[PDB]
């Protein structure tokens, strides 16, 4: 990202403005959480990111 | 028998490869330190006075 | 002086050009290729790879 | 990085670096690439402050 | 043990057992990965 | 010095400090002036709120 | 051939080196790589104390 | 495992979160058990190693 920037920025600012957030989810925190983490959510396929692509 | 150093303990040894390189860069930094020195040594020797 | 300075505009203009470099050609993000000039760069005299890399 | 008697502690045992000297563990011979923000991050906060802006 | 006689920089390693390792770093650098460790510091302070 | 009032928090402070002399590049302490150092010593911030964190 | 009696003890007939000099048992003009532990290790640890953190 | 992890430090990661131990086992501590050693199962390819793998 020295120049330009890369595709997975450019969807996490699209999963941020969504309203998603890694960590708290339902009243519990996980650095790592494999669900609602927007990588593992991009390798996964999920529709948000499908959403985000095709837009 | 054969003459190798007491046993110390300092765990296992990287593969020669990198013994080499490092060998090398230590070489071009003492070669480096080396020549700086002298010429600081030998810069106060060139002028000198006559009588 | 016009036909000095016409030189010169060729003179310096190869100057400016004359400029070499070493290009390794790889994946876009291949950490290996870090590794070899870190080796490369500094004393290496032998190198270790795979062939998939094709110095040549 | 335990837990003992229901309480947690963070403690490393074989760690990097120790005063100024640097352990035997860890091998710290190899560059990774860094990769920042470019000015195009720059101008995409800038643009989430003007959307902020614009929907006040 | 770390006694040495002859002094050669940085060539000696020493095994160690990793009881327990979280590889899972949802980041695709270390960069990336150190700014979400920021961002999960000041969530975790809230939490 | 994090926890104040009964919550904790980070604040990351930022003190800028310019050394005289510029770094030593072909002295013997910067072995392969390599980039995986700093990435080793980054995470050293981070043990006094570490520390105060798990206290609390 | 008999049995150790009950009680074990450990001997070694063959050994490497005996005292400062070296044994003609084996031989070391072999040259094995060693590979130790990088930076990602270190991460790991650290993610595995930020686990067990979360999971408290 | 001079620059990056190994495949094997992975799997092994994952099935130390397992909860698995390889040397104490169920009271008779075997030093290379052949069993449940994380060697000799990864090379098996066991359940665990698989669901690792896909995960």
């Amino acid at each position: 990202s020295k120049h330009t920037t890369t595709l997975y920025e450019i969807i996490e600012s699209e999963l941020q403005r969504l309203g998603l957030n890694e960590f708290v989810n339902n009243d519990r925190i996980h650095f790592n959480d494999s669900k609602h983490a927007f990588m593992q959510k991009m390798l996964y396929f999920d529709d948000d990111v499908k959403q985000i692509v095709d837009h | 028998n054969d003459y190798i150093g007491k046993n110390k303990d300092v765990g296992l040894k990287v593969e020669l490869t990198e013994d080499i390189d490092r060998r090398i860069m230590e070489h071009r930094n003492r070669f480096r330190r080396l020549i700086f020195n002298r010429y600081v040594e030998f810069l106060p020797l060139l002028i000198n006075y006559t009588n | 002086c016009d036909e000095l300075a016409e030189i010169i505009l060729s003179r310096f203009s190869l100057i400016m050009q004359s400029k070499f470099s070493k290009i390794f050609l790889s994946d876009i993000q291949d950490e290996t290729i870090n590794q070899f000039i870190n080796k490369l760069y500094n004393g290496a005299p032998f190198i270790k790879t795979d062939k998939y890399i094709d110095p040549e | 990085m335990y837990i003992n008697n229901g309480r947690i502690n963070y403690n490393n045992e074989y760690g990097y670096r120790r005063g100024i000297y640097r352990e035997p563990f860890y091998s710290d011979n190899a560059d990774y690439n860094t990769n920042s923000k470019s000015y195009y991050d720059y101008l995409a906060r800038f643009n989430g402050f003007i959307f902020e802006l614009c929907d006040f």
